[PDB]
């Protein structure tokens, strides 16, 4: 039930949305071991993604958290790169997209660096990287990132050492 | 897993890295929506 809607690159949204993609880019510790070196991106396409299924099954929980949290659902728009991103624009996201070693639990992970979840495009450290080249720094092969609304409601707040 | 009790989620923020910004988990695949779908390349530095 999900169809794609290109936005244009003269559209106010496209416009917002690779903003925010390309002003999250961050230095890694790994020195672009996992996802590449690079400064910014070249955006070749932004889409809307529309499922009438998948949108009443978010706003329902939505619902239930935000009342949950005293009417506070907590919202956010953050990044979320996986080699499983064709599986979840059409069935959503669930267990199958769970990190079982992510060190804040085994949850689904999102990020707001884009850079980050970029980081995952190709799996767990970056995978072995591109398909085509096997270069985890890769200029050339196209890669997809989500750009996902997020329930966070009551958040727990864990520091971490990185 | 589930989340904390008493939680919907959990806030992971680094501490060390000061530029380094927060990465979040749910526990609920229902508690988020795949609104934007990016094709991009990274561009190797000049
Ligand atoms: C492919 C799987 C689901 C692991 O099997 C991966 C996706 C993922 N994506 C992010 O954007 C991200 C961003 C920050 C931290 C972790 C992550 C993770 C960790 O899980
Ligand atoms: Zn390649």
């Amino acid at each position: 039930g999900t169809i794609l809607i290109d936005l244009s690159p003269d559209d106010k949204e496209f416009q917002s949305v690779e903003e925010e993609m390309q002003s999250t880019v961050r230095e890694h510790r790994d020195g672009g071991h996992a996802g590449g070196i690079f400064n910014r991106y070249n955006i070749l396409k932004i889409q809307k993604v529309c499922n009438k299924k998948l949108w009443e099954r978010y706003t329902h929980r939505r619902k239930e958290v935000s009342e949950e949290n005293h009417n506070h659902a907590n919202e956010r728009m953050l990044f979320h790169g996986s080699p499983f991103v064709n599986a979840i624009i059409h069935k959503g996201f669930d267990e199958r997209h769970a990190y079982i070693g992510g060190m804040f639990g085994a949850g689904i992970y999102f990020a707001e660096n884009s850079s980050k979840s970029n980081q995952y495009v190709y799996g767990i450290g970056g995978g072995t990287g591109c398909p085509v080249h096997k270069d985890r720094s890769c200029y050339i092969c196209h890669r997809q990132l989500l750009f996902c609304r997020v329930t966070l409601g009551k958040s727990f707040l864990q520091f971490s050492a990185m | 897993a589930h989340s904390p009790p008493g939680h919907h989620s959990v806030t992971g923020r680094p501490s060390v890295n000061g530029l380094a910004l927060a990465e979040y988990v749910i526990y609920r695949g229902e508690q988020a929506y795949p609104e934007y779908l990016i094709t991009y390349q990274i561009m190797r530095p000049e």
